[PDB]
């Protein structure tokens, strides 16, 4: 046995290209859209919970993920591939920030901790790069409200609003007319949800819309009183019964 | 095209197909079976004498593991002894830490699982050889077989080898006409006889039959080889009902 | 080894060190050099555990030369002795460490001024107008506290530093066979063949 | 073909070429014979020469004072399977105070064998061995393959035109297996056996190289005038 | 076994080049255009972003100039990610050497030693290159103001001005023609911004397509000050060299 | 790791990366070595191809080993740093451990084992460098000039050339240098390691480079306007 | 044990004695504590007696190879320093070694280095190493001079051992001697304490203390 | 492409096959033993007039009763030649004896095979290995990249072998003195060499119980080639 694939399965072809990091954003375009919103007071990420069977209970699986009380993850391309990233986005967190500073990264640094391990899946031994594109979604003190998309490649873009994945390019149009510097959180979820019906087939309803906010802080999320400073998470995965509620004033 | 040219390689069928091709060096062997009788187990093998200066009765196949399990195989020699000396570290370590004899479905997944194992990767050949292996241990007698794609079951009666086919045949007769059960002196002449029926798929050459058994009441539970006396009678038993 | 000293005055470094090597009950040499030329304008003086001085003084050397032909330049004395501070801080948390302390005299030829640096085996340093290692300052500080100036020339920093042997040889109960000393200045360093 | 890159691939047929073109070192080698009775086992071999003015390359290795073998094909690999059995041996003595039996003696070789057909990156070794020894149940003669095939045999031969010693041993079976406590006619029977894959060379002096082992008579090996008795 | 998927990265071709690091050249020939002009007074990097949206987030965004010390900075054209994990590496270098000798990390020493790092996945590991080409830009009391370049052959070299990515044999032939020894960081400012004015790809430069830093002694007596160039501060340059 | 055997045999007995490997020293920038009486010279060629380079921080064709040897080479740039370390390293080890700085012959079979051990080491191509290792011996005033290979066969050269269009500048050399009398002096040596240059160069402006190694560790590097008054000289005297 | 050598105008003498102890109990009184690393290279032999015969013949094997490999006859002080960094590495382990290692090279001339194992390397002109070195120490200093002659010269490192071997408890059995020349050592012979003893005390009028 | 360690359907290692062609290619290198010693001479082969031919070393000593010459990738030989002069030094030290010349020249061999995927190939050089020893007298072995070692009474080896190796095989008798090979391996050098034979483009060494290993001089050589020309112009 041993893993004897010690050498790179991506390299450049004669015109430049890393073939495989191509491929990879091919699988991304496959993959169900997922976007991305930023208010003056808060972010929103959403995508479309495309169940594969209607016996599958589609609450089980998660698109949108916590990384952090203040970060979250969306995703479009391969599933799996987006599970073990949130899980090793999770421990990077604690073992290179947290466990050193005593507190969570920041939006960007945790964005470059998840981008370095795509970039290495596209240069290291023996793998093949993630087939997926991430938007990522937080709240630091210094730096404020943000959004993130990392791609296959592991580069990282900061966005005011985007969406990637099956309808992206009409989506990202969708976006242009409609974003303003003025937007508050509501206003931000309401054109989530306008932009995320265009690319959306069958029903559209809380059951079948995965979205989420970065947000003010939420001390009923908590869990316990008697610290002032410690104040709650901002992510906050919203119902289905907010998204209908939503759904009405549309 | 080019998906059999690598081991753990799936085919467009869903097919590995360099197991398969370890299968027909199995094929290409000689016959070895394997008899679960009343109150234990029986395997014979067929060896065939490509010379006179073979030296008779030196070159034993059939394999004891630990004292009560025993193992004959058909295709590649040195495969089947490389499992074997694995099975051997697998029940002395089993032993070592749980102090009873490792029982024989847990002796049959160890083979299973190392044998599948070599179906994983690129960088190993799959096993050469079908293995038929049984013993008795706590829970009675137990006889398996095991493919070069790790696959094992239990068996009433097992065949491998080149003369497969009609071995079958004469197991399924048994399995008919013996739904009480074999005992295992009749299971020792029953393989002999089998064997030397099988032999007409190897008919260019003449053999010699070599027989072992694990049997509660004849044997202590144990493996020995059918020596002397007892060979003879079978070897005897055998010859009468070909002809 | 025993006494090394060093002063620095207004335009040179004058190292100081003993010329004997006592292995127990004998004195086995009486003109032994404790010091190395680590770059054409910076000299390290030691004394410590027998063998891992020489070990220690010649590894730096080597490092040093190293770095001198890589670079085409020669690394300031303040360079030098963070280099050195470093190897030794390593060095007392290692399984074995080197039981060395050491005296470095440099002249920065960028900032036109002497400097000494002493950096015991601990790595413990601390930049000084004059300094020693071992008892070799119970007996000498009174003397240089009292005396030495900033504006001192080269003669007069080797009239003081005799006043500091003489004292040594009067109240040391060891023969430390009297003493090498070494100038570091401009022109590099040179040696003061009677002392 | 398409099969024959490595040893971990198996062909359509499940042959292993790399196994099987290593046998072909084998035959390509120089002839060895062996042949035993019931209290001496023997050793012939038929040395060659690269040209007149070379020494003939040695084919005989002792293993121990009552084992060693006979090589045909890559002598490197002979020293390198000679070397472990040399190790096996001795393990068996300084541990158990106790002579490595020649039967086990050949499983070790078949296993060390073995390793190498079904791993990628090595080779298969490219010599056939015949090993002869003398243990507690009496004398031995095993012939080993680089497939790991190990089988013991009364008599055989191997190597290039080794055909014609195996069919000559194979007539005088019932009368060599009996030339008991006469290590001289042994002997004899074995060079009379090796001269029947000779062609347009013969037995000189220092062609032939012969070897005994048996009840009183530690692995010794015969060459140059010592066999001249025999020519 | 596994021989069969093998690229083989670090070998020759008959013609005695390195395939993967001429591969990697020509990746990077169609990345954005960066630009360094030394002058007697400071250094001046200018880089063009890469077709770029309204939606992005300009002023929290970098993908062309990073900072690895407080004397160095360096501008990338290639694969940003690729970029990323050799710049840490050089931020870490630096810190190693100040902590060693106290003294910050002469320009040259840090070069090297990223261009070392290079060379070796061209030569062992069985690994692709990186497909990255750096400006360095960068002030030490040796030789004072420096720039450099790296490829990822690892091979290094010294300029007066010098361009990487898109259209450097424009570009170059451009800084060629209108650069003067006796030039000041101002004029330098000029001629990179005119420079990629000409050579892009683009309808027109704009603020928010570029990139923009100095180093400068500019700093209050005898000291350096790196200045990455705000979203507004790009935009007000643009307007003063007559550009916009 | 990475165990890759590139560097294997063919058919006709050959080892291909070696010998392309050898491909990229062709291409590289010409360099010369010339031994005069009582001292060797080292000229280089500087491609123009490359202006607003700056030259006072641009890496030097010829690089200082120890006080008393130099090397310069043709071939891979990159390649060529790390063979440089190694030879530093070795240089200040040797001086550590036998208290005697190398001679010119064992700095140049090490850095030749070096090379040879890139050619059947796995997973490693070998150097694309030619190098000319030059200097004197600690304590001797004899000339020493070496050169060394990517396949790791040295030789020592009373002159000889490496890189592209070598093979016209060792003709010019064949025929200008005389064993029974080598350049007596520095001037001789300089201009005819300069004429051997011109042959090749283009310009003899800011395309030749000049390195003097002397006895007892004098090394130094000739400035434009002297390597200049020597392009001057040569053609002045070809106008005849 | 009682061991000198010492650099002069001919080039070196080394003179040991012979006997070896284990507590009082005189194990050896014919023990060679010079060792002949090679027909140019000696070494002298004090502390642990493996120590040095191991290390100083494995010495011998390096100095064989640098002149194989650099075709040039090896220095004391690159022949020195391969054992003084060998015996480094070991420091802590409880290697026990005092030797002298002379030589006679073009470059150098006679050159004798102290070797220690604490990792103690020193280049004299005269040591002294033993339990007995105090005794030869204190003839060797008051009669030494650079222009001795060569006969001269080994009967001073033969009466200095002398002095030891007599004072001494632990040194004695016999005087061996060596010259150390350019073109290699020069063995002069085993010459017993017992015997020695009289003779010098009738012959120079020395040890009137002792009744003969 | 192909494993590095693969058989030939001859039954051949392809790549040790391969670096025997390399050794055809290398320069001429000749060995003759007799009863007064083992002389070794090769063809040095400069590739221009500016090398100095001195430095070119394709003879060496192993040990003082053990010389070696080589012939091919002659770069290959130098971990070679370490290992020979480690072995015989090492033996030394363990035994306190000289080292057989057959064991050291079988420890050589042992790092023929020792290629895969260790070093990446086998060597490209053949080695002529010649020495003395109280047991076997004076002796000389081919040494080959295959792991095989032959003893000869005298051999040939490089691109001009074949041709050689028939002269040699008329002109060797058991009575030949040691003046006698000397003149017959500058005999057969100059017949297969390019250019003209002197003793700047060639190289005779021998080994003999007395002296050990020695190199000659170009002064002692250019002695031998003169003694040589007139007895060819002597009949």
């Amino acid at each position: 046995m041993t893993d004897r694939y010690s050498f790179s399965l991506t390299t450049f072809s004669p015109s430049g290209k890393l073939g495989q990091i191509d491929y990879a954003l091919t699988a991304v375009k496959q993959g169900v859209t997922s976007l991305g919103i930023k208010a003056t007071n808060g972010v929103v990420i959403a995508t479309e919970k495309k169940s594969s069977s209607p016996l599958a209970m589609s609450e089980t699986l998660s698109k949108v993920s916590l990384l952090t009380p203040d970060i979250g993850a969306v995703y479009s391309g391969m599933g799996p591939d987006y599970r073990v990233l949130v899980d090793k986005s999770r421990k990077v967190a604690h073992t290179s920030y947290k466990r050193i500073y005593g507190e969570y990264p920041p939006t960007k640094l945790l964005v470059s901790e998840v981008a370095k391990i795509m970039q290495e899946a596209t240069q290291s031994g023996g793998v093949r790069p993630f087939g997926v594109s991430l938007l990522i979604a937080g709240h630091d003190e210094f730096n404020g409200f943000s959004l993130y998309q990392v791609d296959p490649s592991g580069s990282y873009f900061p966005w005011k609003a985007t969406a990637i994945g099956k309808g992206s390019v009409a989506a990202k149009t969708f976006l242009e007319k409609r974003w303003n510097d003025e937007l508050e959180l509501e206003d931000a979820i309401h054109i989530a949800l306008l932009t995320l019906k265009e690319s959306v087939e069958g029903e559209f309803n809380g059951d079948t819309i995965e979205l989420a906010i970065i947000g003010d802080e939420n001390p009923d999320l908590l869990g316990y009183t008697g610290i002032p400073t410690d104040k709650g998470p901002r992510f906050r995965k919203l119902t289905s019964q907010e998204i209908n509620d939503r759904l009405e004033a549309l | 095209t080019g998906y059999d040219l690598s081991n753990s390689v799936f085919s467009p069928d869903g097919r590995n197909f360099q197991v398969e091709y370890a299968v027909k060096a199995v094929e290409n062997g000689t016959t070895s079976i394997g008899i679960k009788c009343n109150d234990g187990v029986v395997f014979a093998v067929e060896k065939l004498i490509t010379s006179k200066l073979l030296v008779p009765q030196k070159n034993v196949k059939i394999q004891v593991v630990d004292r009560h399990i025993g193992c004959v195989y058909s295709g590649l020699i040195p495969d089947g002894r490389h499992l074997v000396n694995r099975g051997r570290e697998e029940a002395a370590s089993f032993k070592k830490l749980y102090k009873t004899p490792i029982p024989i479905p847990a002796f049959a997944d160890r083979l299973g699982q190392y044998v599948q194992a070599h179906t994983l990767y690129n960088s190993v050949r799959p096993f050469g050889v079908s293995t038929i292996f049984g013993g008795v241990d706590k829970n009675g007698a137990h006889l398996y077989m095991l493919e070069p794609s790790g696959s094992y079951w239990g068996y009433k009666g097992a065949a491998t080898g080149k003369g497969r086919q009609s071995a079958k045949a004469e197991l399924e007769k048994l399995v008919d006409h013996h739904p009480e059960g074999l005992s295992a002196r009749e299971a020792v002449k029953q393989a002999a006889k089998i064997i030397y029926l099988a032999h007409e798929d190897n008919k260019e050459k003449d053999f010699e039959l070599e027989i072992s058994w694990c049997s509660l009441s004849e044997t202590n539970g144990l493996h020995k080889f059918v020596k002397g006396d007892l060979l003879q009678e079978a070897i005897d038993f055998a010859q009468k009902e070909i002809n | 080894m025993d006494i090394i000293l060093g002063i620095r005055v207004q335009d040179s470094v004058i190292l100081a060190s003993s010329k004997a090597v006592t292995r127990g009950i004998s004195v086995l040499k009486d003109s032994d050099d404790k010091t190395r030329q680590l770059s054409p304008h910076t000299l390290m003086s030691f004394a410590g555990e027998a063998g891992d001085t020489v070990q220690f003084a010649e590894y730096i050397q080597a490092n040093i030369q190293l770095y001198s032909i890589r670079e085409d330049y020669e690394l300031s004395p303040q360079a030098v002795s963070s280099f050195v501070r470093q190897e030794l801080a390593k060095s007392i948390r290692s399984r074995r460490p080197y039981q060395v302390n050491v005296l470095i005299g440099g002249y920065d030829k960028k900032k036109n001024k002497p400097e000494l640096y002493q950096i015991d085996y601990l790595g413990t340093k601390v930049e000084l107008p004059y300094g020693a290692h071992g008892y070799s300052g119970f007996y000498t500080f009174s003397l240089l506290d009292h005396h030495y100036r900033p504006d001192m020339t080269t003669e007069e920093g080797l009239d003081l530093l005799k006043l500091c042997v003489q004292e040594l040889e009067k109240r040391m109960p060891m023969d430390f066979k009297g003493v090498i000393v070494k100038i570091v200045d401009k022109d590099g360093i040179r040696q003061v063949d009677d002392f | 073909n398409n099969y024959d890159g490595d040893t971990v691939t198996f062909s359509p047929t499940g042959r292993l070429f790399q196994v099987e073109y290593a046998l072909e070192a084998i035959k390509q080698g120089s002839v060895t014979v062996g042949l035993r009775s019931n209290t001496h086992a023997v050793l012939v071999a038929l040395k060659r020469n690269a040209d007149e003015l070379s020494s003939y390359q040695k084919k005989i290795i002792k293993c121990d004072e009552h084992m060693g073998l006979s090589l045909a094909g890559l002598a490197p690999d002979a020293r390198v399977l000679s070397n472990y059995l040399r190790q096996q041996c001795n393990y068996s003595s300084l541990v158990f105070n106790r002579k490595l039996a020649v039967e086990r003696a050949g499983h070790l070789l078949c296993d060390k064998a073995q390793k190498n057909t079904q791993s990628y990156g090595g080779r298969p070794y490219g010599v056939g061995l015949l090993i002869i020894g003398y243990d507690k149940s009496g004398a031995h003669l095993l012939e080993f393959q680089p497939s790991g095939n190990v089988t013991e045999l009364y008599g055989t031969a191997i190597g290039a035109r080794s055909q014609g010693a195996k069919t000559y041993l194979e007539r005088t079976l019932d009368t060599f297996i009996k030339i008991d406590g006469n290590p001289d006619e042994l002997i004899k029977a074995g060079v009379e056996a090796i001269s029947q894959s000779l062609r347009d060379e013969s037995l000189t002096v220092d062609n032939l190289s012969i070897a005994i082992v048996g009840k009183d008579t530690p692995f010794t090996i015969y060459d140059g005038e010592a066999v001249a008795k025999y020519i | 076994g596994s021989r069969r998927y093998d690229s083989r990265t670090t070998i020759f071709s008959p013609e005695g080049r390195l395939y993967q690091v001429e591969y990697a050249l020509e990746s990077i020939s169609h990345a954005g255009t960066a630009i360094g002009i030394m002058a007697s007074d400071g250094i001046v990097l200018a880089a063009e972003r890469k077709v770029t949206s309204t939606l992005l987030e300009q002023d929290t965004s970098t993908e062309k100039l990073y900072k690895l010390n407080d004397k160095i900075a360096v501008a990338v054209a290639g694969l940003t990610a690729d970029a990323e994990i050799l710049i840490n590496t050089a931020r870490i270098h630096a810190q190693n050497y100040l902590k060693t000798y106290n003294e910050d990390i002469p320009v040259e020493i840090l070069v090297r030693r990223l261009s070392d790092i290079k060379q070796g996945y061209t030569q062992h590991g069985g690994l692709r290159p990186f497909g990255v080409s750096f400006i360095y830009a960068g002030y030490d009391d040796r030789y004072g103001y420096q720039l450099y370049t790296s490829n990822p052959s690892g091979n290094y070299t010294g300029w007066k001005a010098i361009s990487v990515g898109a259209n450097t044999s424009a570009a170059q032939t451009l800084l060629q023609m209108d650069y003067k020894d006796d030039m000041k960081v101002d004029d330098a400012i000029e001629l990179a911004l005119k420079t990629l004015s000409k050579t892009t790809d683009s309808s027109a430069l704009t603020y928010d397509r570029l990139e923009f830093a100095t180093i400068r002694k500019g700093a209050n007596d005898g000291e350096v000050y790196q200045k990455i160039f705000k979203p507004q501060e790009i935009k007000d340059i643009l307007v003063k060299t007559g550009i916009t | 790791g990475y165990d890759r055997a590139l560097s294997i045999f063919s058919p006709d007995g050959h080892i291909f990366q070696v010998e392309y490997a050898l491909e990229a020293v062709k291409r590289g920038t010409c360099a010369v070595g010339v031994k005069g009486k009582n001292c060797v010279v080292l000229g280089c060629e500087r491609r123009s191809t490359l202006k607003l380079q700056d030259t006072r921080i641009t890496p030097s064709k010829v690089s200082k080993i120890d006080s008393h040897v130099v090397l310069s080479f043709s071939g891979l740039n990159a390649d060529s740093r790390i063979l440089i370390e190694k030879a530093r390293v070795e240089a200040q080890s040797h001086r550590l451990t036998l208290e005697d700085p190398v001679t010119v012959e064992y700095l140049t079979r090490y850095v030749a084992g070096v090379q040879q051990r890139y050619t059947q080491s796995g997973g490693v191509r070998p150097f694309g460098v030619s190098t000319l290792i030059a200097g004197f011996d600690p304590r001797d005033d004899e000339p020493k000039l070496y050169q060394t290979e990517p396949s790791g066969i040295y030789s020592s050269w009373s002159a000889q050339t490496i890189g592209r269009n070598s093979k016209t500048v060792r003709e010019f050399l064949e025929k200008n240098y005389d064993r029974k009398e080598p350049p007596a002096t520095v001037e001789e040596c300089v201009k005819l390691t300069v004429r051997s240059l011109l042959e090749v160069v283009q310009t003899g402006a800011k395309n030749i480079e000049i390195t003097v190694v002397k006895p007892d560790s004098d090394i130094v590097a000739l400035s434009s306007e002297e390597i200049n008054q020597y392009v001057t000289q040569i053609e002045q005297e070809k106008q005849e | 044990t009682t061991m000198l050598a010492f650099r002069f105008q001919g080039g070196i003498i080394v003179a040991v004695d012979s006997r070896a102890t284990a507590g009082n109990w005189v194990a050896s009184q014919t023990v060679k504590k010079v060792i002949e690393i090679n027909p140019f290279l000696l070494g002298t032999m004090a502390g642990g007696a493996a120590d040095c015969q191991f290390w100083e013949t494995w010495l011998g094997s390096q100095c064989r190879l640098h002149e194989l490999r650099e075709k040039e006859r090896i220095s004391v002080a690159a022949a020195s320093k391969i054992l003084s960094n060998l015996v480094y590495q070991y420091k802590g382990a409880g290697l026990s070694m005092g030797t002298m290692i002379c030589g006679y090279t073009r470059k150098e001339g006679p050159t004798i280095y102290y070797v220690d194992s604490d990792g103690t390397r020193l280049k004299g002109d005269i040591f002294c190493v033993g339990s007995g070195q105090t005794f030869a120490y204190g003839v060797l200093d008051s009669n030494y001079k650079w222009d001795l002659s060569v006969e001269d010269a080994l009967y001073l490192g033969k009466r200095s051992i002398l002095a030891a071997a007599h004072r001494d408890a632990y040194s004695g059995g016999s005087v061996n001697l060596y010259h150390v020349t350019e073109d290699g050592w020069i063995y002069h012979g085993n010459h017993d304490v017992g015997e020695l003893f009289w003779k010098v005390k009738e012959e120079e009028g020395s040890f009137n203390n002792v009744i003969g | 492409d192909r494993g590095v360690s693969t058989f030939s359907p001859e039954g051949r290692l392809f790549q040790v096959e391969y670096s025997l062609e390399a050794i055809k290619l290398g320069s001429t290198a000749i060995g003759i033993a007799t009863k007064e010693g083992v002389v070794l001479g090769v063809e040095k082969r400069a590739t221009s007039p500016l090398l100095e031919s001195d430095s070119i070393e394709k003879i060496v000593e192993i040990d003082r009763h053990i010389g070696c010459a080589m012939s091919g990738l002659t770069a290959d030989a130098r971990s070679m030649i370490e290992h020979a002069r480690t072995a015989a030094v090492t033996h030394n030290l363990y035994y306190d004896e000289d080292i057989n010349v057959e064991s050291l020249t079988q420890s050589v061999c042992d790092l023929a095979l020792r290629f895969g995927e260790l070093m990446s190939r086998p060597f490209g050089v053949a080695l002529l290995i010649a020495g003395h020893d109280a047991d076997d007298g004076y002796q000389l072995f081919h040494a080959e990249p295959s792991g095989t070692f032959y003893r000869y009474n005298a051999k040939a080896i490089g691109s001009g072998s074949e041709g050689a190796q028939a002269e040699l095989l008329n002109e060797w008798h058991s009575s030949l003195t040691l003046k006698e090979a000397e003149l017959l391996v500058l005999k057969i050098l100059k017949q297969v060499m390019e250019e003209k034979l002197d003793e700047n483009n060639a190289q005779l060494s021998c080994i003999t119980k007395q002296d050990g290993f020695k190199i000659y001089d170009n002064e002692k050589t250019a002695e031998l080639i003169k003694e040589l020309k007139e007895k060819e112009a002597a009949e």
